[PDB]
């Protein structure tokens, strides 16, 4: 085609290093700090990962907060279906807007 | 303040800087158990004050969460809410409750 911007910068002396970690790297450990805290919670950051039911997690979660966990047992479909289309409509907000 | 469960932390003087001795917990031996949300007793469904339920393979005891010492589900440590229908994974336990000995022994 025709000389790019990039060819020009190369030739000029100009050099783009890459970095020291790949993207997959970065997903590898982005899904392994998920699975820990989805399966053990807050422990796997404080020593060993220990693991711990997500209904009871939660529970303890709303404890943090200043709700007594009667609340979420009672009201676990709730919370679910809560959770499932406000993390549905994270991929609706970006699959259209790119702002 | 350190990695843990943060307990306390030194300062100490160094050329151009400041050095933190930072004591912290660590928990060190975990085992298995089998834990249950409440308790389904007489109809009502008990939840732990401060704990979780946790089971030795026969029997269940409630303790507390980074340290494990058992003790007897009891109505002092347990609060009621509600029945035992509604809560998924509820097992069937006994409750203790401290009054009724010294109660019927009144009543005798
Ligand atoms: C689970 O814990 C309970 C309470 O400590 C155990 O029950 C006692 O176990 C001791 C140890 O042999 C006995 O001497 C007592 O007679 C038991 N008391 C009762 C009321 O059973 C129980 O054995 C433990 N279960 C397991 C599988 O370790
Ligand atoms: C708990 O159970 C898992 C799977 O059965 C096993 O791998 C592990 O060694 C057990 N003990 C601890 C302390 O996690
Ligand atoms: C617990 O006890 C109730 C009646 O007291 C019974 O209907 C229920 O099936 C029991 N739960 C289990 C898991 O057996």
């Amino acid at each position: 085609a025709a000389r790019d911007l990039i060819c020009a910068q190369k030739f000029n002396g100009l050099t783009v290093l890459p970095p020291l970690l790949t993207d997959e790297m970065i997903a590898q450990y982005t899904s392994a700090l998920l699975a820990g805290t989805i399966t053990s919670g807050w422990t796997f950051g404080a020593g060993a990962a220990l693991q711990i039911p997500f209904a009871m997690q939660m529970a303890y979660r709303f404890n943090g907060i200043g709700v007594t966990q009667n609340v979420l047992y009672e009201n676990q479909k709730l919370i679910a279906n809560q959770f499932n289309s406000a993390i549905g409509k994270i991929q609706d907000s970006l699959s259209s807007t790119a702002s | 303040c350190g990695k843990g469960y943060h307990l306390m932390s030194f300062p100490q003087s160094a050329p151009h800087g400041v050095v933190f001795l930072h004591v912290t917990y660590v928990p060190a031996q975990e085992k298995n158990f089998t834990t249950a949300p409440a308790i389904c007793h007489d109809g009502k469904a008990h939840f732990p004050r401060e704990g979780v339920f946790v089971s030795n393979g026969t029997h269940w005891f409630v303790t507390q969460r980074n340290f494990y010492e058992p003790q007897i589900i009891t109505t002092d440590n347990t609060f009621v809410s509600g029945n035992c229908d509604v809560v998924i994974g509820i097992v069937n336990n006994t409750v203790y409750d401290p009054l009724q000995p010294e109660l019927d022994s009144f009543k005798e």
